[PDB]
């Protein structure tokens, strides 16, 4: 009757919010996961309201 | 009934960021194996077992001198 939807409990993977590359690190100001230094680096200059699309792709929001 | 840990399961390498504990990936074949081996020992190897408690059932011995 529309409860048929399911939650999961296992921990998920991290990958990088910008190439979809495994990420190991977690950037504390914007909240984007990344690959490597390479793509912190953009990350860091993107236009402003780019950051909040990244995290939108995968339903995420700072606010 | 020898057993050892191998290491945490790899499934679960992302249940913290960080934490002190070594992840392996899960063993890839049959989780059952058979197999049989011709085991050597020699009677001096009896004696030095039945002579005295060995390896892991004597840990005072890291005391070394007497």
């Amino acid at each position: 009757t529309n409860i048929e939807s399911a939650p999961s409990l296992a921990p998920m993977k991290h990958y990088c919010d910008v190439t979809g590359l495994p990420a190991p690190y977690l950037d504390p100001k914007t909240r984007l996961r990344y690959h490597n230094k390479e793509i912190f680096a953009m990350i860091r200059n993107l236009p402003q309201g780019m950051g909040e699309q990244f995290l939108e792709a995968r339903g995420a929001h700072t606010v | 009934g020898a057993c050892k840990r191998v290491g945490r399961s790899d499934a679960y390498a992302t249940e913290f960021d960080l934490e002190a504990e070594e992840y392996v990936p899960i063993p890839k074949g049959e989780v059952h194996k058979k197999k049989e081996i011709v085991q050597d020992v020699t009677l001096h190897d009896l004696d030095v077992a039945n002579a005295r408690p060995q390896g892991g059932q004597d840990i005072i011995s890291m005391m070394g001198q007497l």
